[PDB]
RNA sequence: ACCAUGAUAAGGAUUAUAAAUUGAAAGUGUUAAUAUCAUAAUCAAUGUAUGUGUAGAAGA
C-alpha cells in the first residue's frame, strides 16, 4: 500500500473500517476515501457480500431506534462466512494475559503532570488503600505476605479514568509471590473506591505498576515548557503561527461573507 | 597472490581483510590449499588496497572464479551472498 | 583564560573525567615489552601486583540493568534540531556521571569474584608455597 | 605496496585535537616538516617532493654495489652481450639457455671476484679469497 | 573437546552470553533449513519409506 | 532508505552454509541412537550432639526431670502462634509519608529506648536506634544477671507497620547489622480497620 | 607520546557511536589487546566489546520491522534493557583503556598531553608548552621548562 | 521566559504588520446545523482571538 | 553442565603448574572430562582437565622423541639463564604469569646435541670439525619471524644449563645501532658503545658468576685504577664487576679497558669451551649507523666567520663506521679469523627486522606503525659471502610444528586465564582456528603469533552462530516432545 | 526538606559564648575586654537578627529562646526588636479505655503498654483503646497528630 | 540521583561547573541566573577621544 | 516599457502469495496564498558573563 502523511496501519484502518469505505463498498460514489479492492477472503466478514446488512439501505433511517424498528434481520451465513469458519477466524485468538502482570511502562507520571482533581482523588485513594489493605477478602489475605509489600503512591489519569498504583517489595524476590495476589484485588480496590471516597470524577480502572525505585519520573510541566520555549526553532514556530493566524482570519472572512 | 605479491603482504597482514578472501572456500566446503589463485586489479591503482571495499572486491572475484571452476559451488556461495554485487559509490 | 566546560575534574578516579584523548603506539608497546622483560628478570613483582589490583577492581562484569532503567535518563527528543544544545547537555551529563558514580559496575570489597585472584599470594610468582 | 600516507589531508574546516582527529599541520604527520606550512595544489606538490626524497633515500640505502665501468674484454660471458638501455626493450633475462632467468640489469658481482681485472697492478690479494661452503658434505644440517 | 563443549555450550542471555545479534530489535534474521538442498547436500532416505514403497 | 542499494542476500548476509549437511546427518544419527537406546527433601541429621553443634541449640531438653505430672495438660490460648522466648527484643518500625519511628520493647512489654526520628529517613533512624540500643541492651541484661558472652548476638523480633517507602530502608538497616542482631521473626503490624473513629473530610471528599 | 598539544574531551557516548570507524577499529582493538596481554591480564571487557561490535556490525544494514504495538511494552523494555547493558559494557572497557594507558605511560616515563592526569605522577592537569601561558584551569603560571614528572637517568 | 513571551507575541505583531490582509471597512438539516455549532463551540476561543486581533481589540 | 564445582586442583610442582587460573575462567575453554574408577567402591568420579600444560623439562631431559613438541622452562630457570634478556620478539609470548614455552624442532635437537659435544669438545674435536666443515661455528639464516631469535635463546639455554661459558648478545642493534658512539680510550682508531658495553658486562658477570669466579686472569695488568675501598680484581668475574660497577662518567672510560682486557683474556684461554651466541650477526658484519665526526670538531676553532666552516650550515654524510672497528667486534673477529683457537664456537643468527620498502614509500603515521622500532637497513645480506660461519637455513613451520605451537598458544593462554575464557563460545573451534590461522600466516611463526592475537577480530566466522542455532532448535524440539 | 540549622546554630552559639565571656571579663575586671565584647555582641546581633526571623518557626529555634533572652537581658537591651519577638514567642509558649482488656495476636506475648502516667505529645489525638491500630501507635511519641492524620491513616 | 552538578558554588564560574558535592554553601542555578541578571547592569564607557564628531569630519 | 509570466507550499489511488536474480521498483495522479513593467524614440554602470547564523559535513 502507499502511505502518504499517515502511518500504514492507520491508513489501512481508515480504508477498511470507516463510513466512506463501507459506503463505497456498498457502491455509493465517494471520492476522498476509498475501500480496499479485491481482498479475496481477507475483507472483514461484516462487509462481505450476502452477509451483515446493507449500509446503502441503512442510510434511509434517521435514527438508531428507527433503524432497529425497521431493519430486517441479517443473513446468518455466507460463502465468506464459511471460509472464515474453515480458517477459524470467527473469533480473534486470545492475546497473552495482561490481568496478572504489572505494567512495564516507559515513564512515571510526575506529581505535577496531573490535573488537580486527579491529584486530589489520588491521595484519597492512597490513604484508603493503605488503611484498608489488611481488610482484603480472606482467601487472598491468607496468601498475601504483607510483610514485604510497599506502595509508593497512586497516579491515575486526568479525570481518573485509570488509576496506577505504584508498588514494590522490600526484597525483590517477593514480587513473583505478590503480583498475582495483588492483581486479584483490583475488584476489591474498585469497591473500596466506590464505598469510601465520595468526590470521584468517575470510578476508575485499576492497574498495578512495579517500581522498586527503578523507573524514572517525568520532568515538571513548567520546566518542560520552559525547555521547549528555550530550545525551539523560533523561525519555524513564527512562520507556522503566522500561517495559523492567516487561516483563522480566512475562515472568519468566509463566515462573515456567507450572509 | 594479488598483483605479484603474497596476500599477507598486499593486505598488510590484516586478519579482518584476508578472511573475506578465504570465505568463498569455506562457504563452498573446500580446502584453500588445493587451489592457487592470482588476482589482477584493473581499477584505480593505489599504493595500498588494505581496506574493506577492496577486500569485498577480492572476495567477489574469488567467488566467481570458484563458481566457474566448479559449478556446484554456486549453491552455497549465492546463498551466502558472495555472488551479489553492492551498488554504492 | 576563557571559562569553558572542558573541566577535567581530577578529584575523582585514576583518570580525569571527560578524559583527554589518549593514543597508544606500537613503540609504546615495544617499550612496555622491554620494561616487562626487565622487571620479570629482576624479580620485581610489586608493580605487577598493583596492575592486577587495578584490573580486578575495574574489570568486573557490569550488572544487567532491570527493565525501566534506561541509559540516557533524559528524553533527548526535545532538542529538535538544536544540535549544539544536545551536545552541551551530553557533555555535562557524561561529566556528571563519573566512574566513581557508576553504580552498575560492581567494585569494592563487598564484591565476590571467582574469575580473578584477589590476594596477591595465589599467583605463580609464589609457587613454592603451594607445594606441600 | 606502501602503507605510508601520500596525500595531504583536506581542509574543509578547522579541526581540533580530539580522540579521532588531530590539528592540521602539526608536528606529527610528515616527520614534523609541516612547520614550513595555503593552496592545496602547492601543498600537495611539496608533500610529493618530500615523498620522492624518502623514496630516493631508501632506494639509495638499499644500494650496496658500485658501477665501475669495466672494458668489454675483462667481463663475464653473461655481460659480453649487447645490453639495451633502460626502457628500450623487454626486461632482459640474463641467460635463458643456462636456465638463468633473471634481470641482467640487476646483476651484482662480488668485489672479491674481479680482483683479476680490478687492481691488476697489485700482486697481493688485497681481498682474501672468498670462502665458499661445501654443499656435498655431511654437516649438522644434513645429519637430519 | 568439541563434544564436551557441545553440552557445556550456553543458550541463554546470561553472564558473558548475550544476544547482540539484533534478535531483540529485529528478531530471527538467520535462516536455518532442515532439508538437504537437492543438488548440493544429501541425506539417505528413510528405511520406513523405502520399505513402504518396495512393498 | 540509506541502504536501499545493498542486496537482500547481503542485508543479513547468511553464512556457514557448510554446516547444514553435517547437522542434518548428525540429527539423523542421533535419532537412530535414541531409537536404539529405547530398544527436594532437606538433608539428613542423625546425632543429637551433631544437631546441637550444627544449629546452636540443643534439641534434647536436658533439664530437670519434672516427671510424674498431672495426666492432662492445658493448651495455650494461641497454640499456632510463634514461640517468643524470654530473651527476644521486639522492635517496632512504624513508617509514614514524612516520618518513621522505631522503638524496642522487652519480652514483658517494657520499653528499652525512647522513640527515634523517606527511605533514607527510615534507614538512618533504624541504624541510629540499633547503635544506641546495643549498649542499652548490654546494661539491661547485665543488671538482670545475663552476661552477653563473646560473639553472642541478640535475638530479635522485628515488626513493621506502614505500606510506605521507609520500610525498605529500615529493614535494610536491620539487615546490615546481622552480625550483632539476629532477626528470627519478621512480621507486619498494620492494623485491621473497623468502624473506628471519624476521619477527616479531606480523606472522604 | 608525541601528541602533546591541548586537547578536547568527548563524551563516551559520542566516542562509542563511531563503532567500526574508530571506537572498535580492529587494528586499535588488536593493539589494546596486545597492551593488556603484555601487562599479563585477561582482556575480558575488551572481548565483550569485540563480540558486541561484531554482532552489531553483522546487522547494521537491517531495518527493524515496524512494530505492531503491544500495550504491555515488555518487548520494547527488554530491547532497551539489552541496549543499555551493551552500552555499559562498552563504557567499562572505554574507561579501562584510558586507565591502563595512563598507567603504562607512567611506568615507561612517557609525558602525556596537556591537562592530562597520571595518577602517580600528576594528579592535577599536566601542562607543558601550551598556547595559553598559564594553567588552563588553575590560573597559575607554568614554569620554563615544563615540569619533569620523572627522573633524568635513562 | 523572555523567549517564551517573545515567541508568543511576535506572531501577532508580525502578522498585523506584514501578513495582514487587505480590508474594505428537517431532522438531518438540524443535525448538520448541530455539527457546525459543535465545531464552532469547540474552537470558540482562538476564532475570537483572531477576530479580536483583526479588529484591534486586545489589551496587551 | 557444571562439572566445575566437582573439580579439585592438581598438586602444584612447577611454575607451569602454578600458572593455572580459577576454574571460573577456563570452564568451557578447557572442558573437564570425568573418569570413573573402581577404587574402594565401583562408582567414583574424578573431574579432570582434558588438556594439561606442556611438561617443564631440562635440555638434558629433552630427547629425540620430543622433536616437534612444546616444553616449558620455569620462571626461576629463565631468570637464572637470561639476565641480559631474550633478544628479538621471543619474550613476546611470556608475560608475567604465563608459562615460558619453547618448541623443540629438528634444528633445536641438532643444536642441543652439538652443545652436548661442545661440553666435552677436546675429545670430540674431529666430530665438531666434521659437523662445522671446519668453520668456527654456525650462522642461522632464514625469512623474517622464522625463529632465529628463539633458536638462539634455546641454544643459550642449552649451554647455560650445561654450565659452559656463554657470551649471549641479544639485539646486536644495541651494539651497532646503539644510542651514542664513543672512541675507544685505549684502542686508537676503534670505537665503543659504552651503554651496551656496561649492560653486557653486568649481565655476563651475573650469568657466569660460577666459572668467572673460579677463573684466573692471565694477561691483565694488576695496577688497574681503583677507588678507595674496592679490591683490585683477581678473577674474570671481578674484572667484569670492576668494569661495569662504577659511577658515571668514570664508567665510560673504565668499560673500554674492561672489555679490551676481557677480549684479550678470552682469546688467550684455550681449555674451556666458550660458546658465543649473537642475534643479528649481519649487523656486526657490515656497519653501524654511526658516522665519523667531522674533522672540524677535532681540529679546533677560534671564531666561526674566520674558517668559513659549514658544519652548522649544512649537514653532511661521513663514511659509516664499519662494525669491524668496534672493540667488542674486534675481539670477536680476532678470535674468529685467527686460527689455533678450536675453543670458541660461534652459534650466531641473522636478523630481518628491517623496515619495509617496496618501490615507493611515504611517511608511516606514528600511531599506526608496527615497524616503528625496526631497523633502517634495506641492504641485502648473504650469510655465506658475508660471514665465515657455516650457514643453516630455517623455513616456516611445517604443519606438525605449527599445530603443536598453536595448540600450546591457545590452550595455555586460556588455561592461564588470558584468552577467551568465559567467552569461548564466541570463538570457533580449534580446527577452524588452525585452518584459518595457517591460511593467514603461511605457518610463519611471527605471523602465527600475530594472527593468534588478531583472532579477536575475526568477523566472518559463522560456525558458533550456526552451532548455537542448531543446539537451541534441538533442545526446543526435545522439550516439545517431552511436553 | 533540605533545610539546615547549621548557620543559625553557628550564629546563636557565638552570641551565647560572648554572653558568658562578658561575665568572665567583668569578674576579671578587664574593662577594655568587656567593652570590646559588648561591641562585638552588637555587631553579631545585627547580623544574627535576620537568621532568627527566618528560622523562628523551627524546632531548633524553640529551645534557645530563653537562653538568648537571658543573654539580651544581661546586656540590658530592652527595646530591641529581637527582644520583643522573643517576648512574644515566650508568651505564646507559656499559655476512653476498653470494656475488657484484650490482646491482638500481633502483640501476643505481652502487649507493649505506654503506661497511662506518661503524657502523649502536645499535638496528638487520644483515641479509644478499642480503636487502636496497635499499642505502639498509642506510644506517646508515636501518637498520630491531627495533621499527620490528615495525610496518613496509621 | 546524581548530585555532582546540581548546585552552583559561588566561588566558581558559571561554565566552570564545580565538582564539589556539598549542599550548604551552594546556590541553585535559577538563583545564579537571577544574580547574573542583577549584576550585568552596567555599560562599558563610551570612548570620547577615540572617534571624532560627525560635524568635525 | 506597468499584458494575462511564474515560482511556493498543499491531494492522492496502483503493485510482492516469490526464496529466483548482480538487482525482487517505478510508473501514476491535487487547493490556496504570492507574483506578473516590454511595438517603445537614446547616451558609457571578590562577585562574573552561553547566539541565531555561516563554511565542510497523544490519529478529541
Ligand atoms: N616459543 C617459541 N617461539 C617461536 C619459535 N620459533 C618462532 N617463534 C616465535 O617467533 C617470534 C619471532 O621470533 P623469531 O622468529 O626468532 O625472529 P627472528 O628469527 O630473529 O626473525 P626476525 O624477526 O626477522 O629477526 C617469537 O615471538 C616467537 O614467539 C619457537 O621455536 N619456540
Ligand atoms: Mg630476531
Amino acid at each position: 500500500i502507499n502511505s502518504g502523511d499517515q502511518s500504514p496501519y492507520r491508513y489501512v484502518e481508515e480504508r477498511l473500517y470507516s463510513k466512506p469505505s463501507r459506503l463505497d463498498r456498498e457502491g455509493v460514489k465517494v471520492n476522498k476515501t476509498y475501500a480496499l479492492q479485491g481482498l479475496g477472503d481477507l475483507e472483514p466478514l461484516r462487509y462481505g457480500a450476502n452477509f451483515g446488512i446493507s449500509e446503502k439501505d441503512a442510510l434511509k433511517y434517521e435514527t438508531v431506534a428507527e433503524k432497529a424498528k425497521y431493519m430486517e434481520p441479517p443473513i446468518p451465513y455466507s460463502s465468506l462466512a464459511a471460509r472464515k469458519l474453515a480458517a477459524g477466524a470467527l473469533w480473534p485468538a486470545a492475546p497473552d494475559p495482561e490481568g496478572m502482570i504489572s505494567k512495564e511502562v516507559r515513564l512515571l507520571r510526575h506529581e505535577s503532570s496531573m490535573s488537580p482533581s486527579a491529584r486530589a482523588f489520588s491521595e484519597r485513594v492512597a490513604y484508603h488503600l493503605r488503611r484498608s489493605l489488611k481488610a482484603c477478602p480472606g482467601h487472598i489475605a491468607e496468601h498475601i505476605d504483607f510483610t514485604q509489600l510497599i506502595i509508593q503512591e497512586v497516579l491515575g489519569s486526568r479525570r481518573s479514568k485509570e488509576i496506577y498504583i505504584v508498588w514494590f517489595t522490600v526484597d525483590p524476590g517477593a514480587r513473583f509471590e505478590l503480583e498475582p495476589r495483588l492483581h486479584q484485588l483490583n475488584h476489591w480496590v474498585q469497591q473500596l473506591i466506590i464505598k469510601r471516597v465520595k468526590r470521584r470524577p468517575h470510578i476508575p480502572r485499576v492497574t498495578w505498576i512495579y517500581d522498586g525505585g527503578r523507573l524514572e519520573r517525568e520532568l515538571p510541566r513548567d520546566v518542560k515548557q520552559e525547555l521547549q520555549s528555550f530550545v525551539a526553532d523560533a523561525a519555524t514556530t513564527l512562520e507556522s503561527r503566522v500561517k495559523y493566524l492567516k487561516e483563522l482570519d480566512t475562515m472568519n472572512q468566509r463566515m462573515k461573507d456567507i450572509p | 597472490t594479488v598483483m605479484g605479491k603474497p596476500l599477507s603482504l598486499v593486505l598488510d597482514n590484516k586478519a579482518w581483510l584476508m578472511e573475506m578472501v578465504l570465505m568463498p572456500f569455506d562457504e563452498a566446503n573446500l580446502d584453500y590449499r588445493d587451489f592457487d589463485v592470482h588476482i589482477v586489479s584493473e581499477g584505480h591503482a593505489m599504493p595500498s588496497i588494505a581496506n574493506e571495499i577492496a577486500a569485498f572486491a577480492l572476495r567477489m572475484a574469488v567467488a566467481n572464479a570458484l563458481v566457474k571452476l566448479i559449478p556446484l559451488t554456486r549453491i552455497p556461495l549465492k546463498k551466502s551472498g558472495l555472488l551479489s554485487v553492492d551498488r554504492r559509490r | 583564560s576563557k571559562p569553558s566546560d572542558n573541566v577535567a575534574w581530577y578529584d575523582k578516579g585514576p583518570v580525569e573525567w571527560l578524559p583527554r584523548p589518549v593514543r597508544l603506539t606500537y613503540d609504546h608497546l615495544d617499550q612496555l615489552q622491554q620494561w616487562m622483560m626487565r622487571a620479570t628478570l629482576d624479580g620485581r613483582t610489586e608493580e605487577f601486583n598493583r596492575i592486577r589490583d587495578l584490573h580486578r577492581e575495574w574489570s568486573q562484569h557490569p550488572l544487567m540493568p532491570v527493565l525501566g532503567d534506561v541509559e540516557p535518563k533524559f528524553p533527548l527528543n526535545l532538542f529538535k534540531q538544536n544540535h549544539r544544545a544536545k551536545k552541551r547537555f551530553l557533555v555535562r551529563w557524561h561529566k556528571a556521571n563519573t566512574p566513581a558514580n557508576w553504580l552498575w559496575m560492581p567494585r569494592g570489597p563487598t564484591v565476590v569474584t571467582p574469575l580473578h585472584r584477589t590476594n596477591p599470594t595465589q599467583y605463580p610468582e609464589n609457587w613454592k608455597q603451594m607445594v606441600q | 605496496v606502501s602503507t605510508g600516507e601520500f596525500d595531504h589531508p583536506p581542509f574543509q574546516f578547522r579541526q581540533r585535537h580530539t580522540f579521532n582527529t588531530t590539528p592540521l599541520h602539526d608536528a606529527n604527520r610528515f616527520g614534523g616538516r609541516t612547520a614550513y606550512l595555503k593552496d592545496p595544489r602547492t601543498v600537495q606538490f611539496n608533500v610529493d617532493v618530500w615523498c620522492a626524497q624518502q623514496t630516493l633515500r631508501k632506494r639509495w640505502k638499499q644500494r650496496d654495489w658500485e658501477v665501475i665501468e669495466i672494458p668489454f674484454r675483462l667481463v663475464p660471458r653473461e655481460q659480453q652481450r649487447v645490453i639495451p638501455e633502460l626502457y628500450t626493450d623487454i626486461p632482459q633475462m640474463t641467460d635463458p639457455a643456462r636456465n638463468d632467468f633473471s634481470n641482467i640489469r640487476n646483476k651484482v658481482y662480488d668485489r672479491e671476484e674481479l680482483q683479476g681485472v680490478l687492481f691488476p697492478a697489485a700482486g697481493t690479494m688485497l681481498y682474501p679469497p672468498l670462502q665458499r661452503v661445501d654443499k656435498q658434505a655431511m654437516t649438522l644440517d644434513k645429519y637430519l | 573437546e568439541e563434544r564436551i563443549r557441545e553440552l557445556m555450550m550456553p543458550l541463554e542471555v546470561g553472564e558473558n552470553s548475550f544476544a547482540a545479534n539484533g534478535q531483540a530489535t529485529h528478531g530471527n534474521l538467520f535462516y536455518f533449513r532442515e532439508y538437504p538442498m537437492y543438488p548440493g547436500e544429501y541425506v539417505p532416505a528413510e528405511h520406513n519409506t523405502l520399505s513402504s514403497l518396495r512393498d | 532508505d540509506k541502504y536501499r542499494r545493498v542486496p537482500m542476500l547481503l542485508k543479513p548476509q547468511q553464512g556457514g552454509q557448510q554446516y547444514f549437511n553435517h547437522f542434518l546427518i548428525r540429527s539423523t544419527n542421533d535419532r537412530l541412537t535414541q531409537q536404539d537406546v529405547d530398544n527436594v527433601p532437606p538433608p539428613r541429621v542423625l546425632g543429637g550432639d551433631y544437631f546441637k553443634t550444627r544449629f546452636g541449640y540443643s534439641l534434647v531438653k536436658n533439664s530437670e526431670m519434672t516427671q510424674g505430672p498431672v495426666d492432662y495438660s492445658q493448651l495455650d490460648m494461641w497454640g499456632e502462634m510463634p514461640r517468643y522466648t524470654s530473651d527476644m527484643v521486639f522492635l517496632y518500625l512504624v513508617s509514614r509519608r514524612r516520618n518513621t519511628y522505631a522503638v524496642a520493647y522487652t519480652y514483658e512489654g517494657k520499653r528499652i529506648l525512647n522513640t527515634y526520628t523517606s527511605t533514607d529517613n527510615g534507614h538512618q533512624v533504624t541504624s541510629m536506634y540499633l547503635n544506641d540500643l546495643l549498649p542499652k541492651l548490654r546494661e539491661m541484661r547485665a543488671s538482670e544477671g545475663r552476661p552477653m558472652g563473646r560473639g553472642e548476638k541478640v535475638e530479635l523480633v522485628v515488626r513493621v507497620m506502614g505500606f510506605y517507602n521507609g520500610r525498605q530502608g529500615a529493614v535494610r538497616a536491620v539487615q546490615d547489622r546481622a552480625n550483632e542482631f539476629h532477626v528470627r521473626y519478621f512480621e507486619d503490624i498494620t492494623p485491621f480497620p473497623l468502624n473506628g473513629p471519624k476521619m477527616p473530610r479531606g480523606v472522604f471528599k | 607520546n608525541t601528541f602533546l598539544t591541548s586537547s578536547v574531551a568527548t563524551p563516551p557516548i559520542s566516542v562509542i557511536r563511531t563503532g567500526p570507524k574508530w571506537w572498535a577499529d580492529p587494528e586499535r582493538m588488536v593493539r589494546q589487546k596486545l597492551m593488556y596481554f603484555t601487562l599479563g591480564v585477561d582482556q575480558l571487557p575488551l572481548r565483550r566489546t569485540a563480540v558486541i561490535q561484531r554482532d552489531l556490525q553483522r546487522f547494521h544494514m537491517c531495518k527493524p520491522p515496524p512494530r505492531v504495538g503491544d500495550s504491555t511494552g515488555y518487548k520494547r523494555s527488554r530491547a532497551a534493557q539489552l541496549n543499555t547493558w551493551y552500552r555499559r559494557i562498552q563504557y567499562q572497557e572505554y574507561h579501562m583503556q584510558h586507565l591502563f594507558t595512563r598507567h603504562v605511560w607512567g611506568l615507561l616515563r612517557v609525558y602525556p598531553g596537556n591537562t592530562t592526569k597520571i595518577q602517580g605522577k600528576a594528579d592535577d592537569g599536566y601542562v607543558g608548552y601550551d598556547s595559553v601561558p598559564f594553567h588552563r584551569y588553575n590560573r597559575a603560571p607554568l614554569p620554563f621548562p615544563a615540569r619533569e614528572l620523572y627522573e633524568r637517568r635513562k | 521566559l523572555i523567549r517564551q513571551c517573545l515567541r508568543d507575541i511576535v506572531p501577532v505583531i508580525e502578522y498585523r504588520n506584514r501578513e495582514e490582509p487587505a480590508r474594505l471597512p428537517k431532522r438531518s438539516q438540524a443535525k448538520l446545523r448541530f455539527r457546525i455549532r459543535q465545531r464552532l463551540l469547540k474552537f470558540q476561543r482562538q476564532l475570537a482571538v483572531a477576530n479580536a486581533i483583526a479588529s484591534r481589540s486586545v489589551l496587551y | 553442565k557444571s562439572l566445575a564445582a566437582m573439580y579439585m586442583r592438581p598438586p602444584v610442582t612447577c611454575y607451569t603448574d602454578a600458572c593455572e587460573a580459577p576454574v571460573a575462567m577456563w570452564d568451557g575453554a578447557i572442558p573437564l572430562k570425568e573418569t570413573r574408577k573402581l577404587k574402594n567402591g565401583v562408582p567414583v568420579r574424578t573431574v579432570s582437565r582434558t588438556y594439561s600444560h606442556p611438561p617443564q623439562l631440562t635440555p638434558t631431559q629433552l630427547s629425540f622423541n620430543d622433536i616437534n613438541s612444546m616444553y616449558c622452562v620455569g620462571n626461576d630457570e629463565l631468570i637464572q639463564f637470561f639476565p641480559e634478556g631474550l633478544g628479538g620478539r621471543v619474550f613476546q609470548t611470556m608475560p608475567p604469569g604465563h608459562p615460558r614455552g619453547f618448541l623443540y624442532r629438528k634444528e633445536t635437537h641438532l643444536l642441543n646435541l652439538f652443545v652436548d659435544k661442545v661440553q666435552h669438545w677436546h675429545t670430540k674435536r674431529s666430530v665438531l670439525s666434521s659437523l662445522t666443515n671446519g668453520r668456527t661455528g654456525f650462522i642461522v639464516d632464514g625469512p623474517t619471524g622464522c625463529g632465529k631469535s628463539a633458536l638462539m635463546c634455546q641454544v643459550v639455554h642449552f649451554a647455560r644449563s650445561r654450565n659452559i661459558v656463554t657470551l649471549y648478545v641479544p639485539d646486536a642493534k644495541v651494539w651497532t645501532h646503539g644510542e651514542w658512539c664513543w672512541p675507544s680510550t685505549i684502542l686508537p682508531g676503534f670505537f665503543d658503545a659504552p651503554d651496551a658495553a656496561r649492560s653486557f658486562l653486568k649481565y655476563f658477570a651475573v650469568a657466569n658468576r660460577a666459572t668467572l669466579t673460579s677463573w684466573k686472569l692471565r694477561c691483565t695488568p694488576k695496577d688497574l685504577p681503583t677507588e678507595q675501598g674496592e679490591r683490585q680484581p683477581q678473577n674474570l668475574y671481578e674484572l667484569c664487576e670492576w668494569g661495569h660497577r662504577a659511577v658515571a662518567p668514570a664508567s665510560i672510560d673504565r668499560q673500554s679497558v674492561c672489555v679490551k682486557f676481557l677480549m684479550d683474556e678470552l682469546s688467550e684461554e684455550k681449555k674451556l669451551p666458550v660458546v658465543i651466541v649473537v642475534d643479528g650477526w649481519n649487523l656486526f658484519s657490515h656497519e653501524t649507523h654511526f658516522r665519523y665526526p667531522h674533522p672540524d670538531f677535532l681540529r679546533g676553532l677560534a671564531s666561526f666567520n674566520e674558517s668559513s666552516t659549514d658544519i652548522d650550515l649544512y649537514p653532511q654524510e661521513l663514511p659509516r663506521i664499519p662494525a669491524s672497528r668496534l672493540s667488542f667486534v674486534r675481539g670477536l673477529n680476532k678470535m674468529i679469523l685467527s686460527g689455533d683457537d678450536p675453543n670458541k664456537f660461534f652459534i650466531t643468527c641473522t636478523t630481518r627486522d628491517f623496515k619495509p620498502f617496496d618501490g615507493i614509500s611515504g611517511f608511516p603515521n606514528v600511531e599506526t606503525d608496527r615497524f616503528a622500532n625496526s631497523l633502517d637497513e634495506y641492504a641485502p645480506y648473504d650469510p655465506e659471502k658475508d660471514s665465515h660461519f657455516h650457514p643453516i637455513q630455517i623455513g616456516n613451520f611445517d604443519e606438525y610444528e605449527y599445530r603443536s605451537f598453536l595448540r600450546f598458544l591457545i590452550n595455555s593462554g586460556e588455561l592461564a586465564g588470558l584468552g577467551w575464557g568465559p567467552l569461548w563460545h564466541a570463538s570457533s573451534d580449534f580446527e577452524r582456528k588452525l585452518y584459518k590461522i595457517g591460511f593467514l600466516s603461511g605457518r610463519n611463526p611471527q605471523g602465527v603469533v600475530d594472527h593468534y592475537h588478531q583472532e579477536l577480530v575475526w568477523r566472518y566466522d559463522y560456525q558458533r552462530t550456526r552451532q548455537k542455532q542448531y543446539l537451541l532448535k534441538r533442545r526446543m524440539e526435545g522439550m516439545s516432545r517431552g511436553a | 526538606s533540605l533545610h539546615n540549622p547549621g548557620p543559625f546554630l553557628d550564629g546563636a552559639l557565638q552570641l551565647i559564648k560572648l554572653h558568658l565571656a562578658h561575665k568572665n571579663a567583668a569578674a576579671d575586671k578587664n574593662t577594655k575586654a568587656c567593652s570590646d565584647i559588648e561591641g562585638e555582641f552588637l555587631r553579631e546581633l545585627e547580623a544574627f537578627r535576620p537568621c532568627f526571623t527566618m528560622s523562628s518557626s523551627l524546632k531548633v529555634a524553640k529551645l534557645y529562646t530563653k537562653k538568648l533572652h537571658g543573654a539580651l537581658s544581661y546586656f540590658q537591651l530592652y527595646d530591641d526588636p529581637l527582644m520583643r519577638q522573643l517576648d512574644m514567642i515566650i508568651g505564646k509558649q507559656t499559655m476512653l479505655d476498653e470494656r475488657e482488656e484484650t490482646v491482638l495476636p500481633s502483640e501476643l506475648p505481652n502487649p507493649p503498654k505506654p503506661d497511662p502516667s506518661t503524657p502523649l505529645r502536645e499535638r496528638a489525638l487520644k483515641v479509644p483503646a478499642q480503636h487502636r491500630g496497635h499499642w505502639v501507635l498509642r506510644d506517646p511519641d508515636i501518637a498520630i497528630t491531627r495533621e499527620e492524620r490528615r495525610t496518613d491513616p496509621w | 540521583g546524581v548530585l555532582e552538578g546540581a548546585m552552583h558554588k559561588p566561588g566558581e564560574s558559571g561554565l566552570q561547573a564545580g565538582s564539589s558535592t556539598t549542599i550548604a554553601g551552594k546556590e541553585t542555578w535559577s538563583q545564579f541566573s537571577t544574580k547574573m541578571r542583577y549584576g550585568r547592569r552596567r555599560i562599558r564607557v563610551i570612548d570620547v577621544a577615540a572617534k571624532m564628531s560627525y560635524e568635525y569630519q
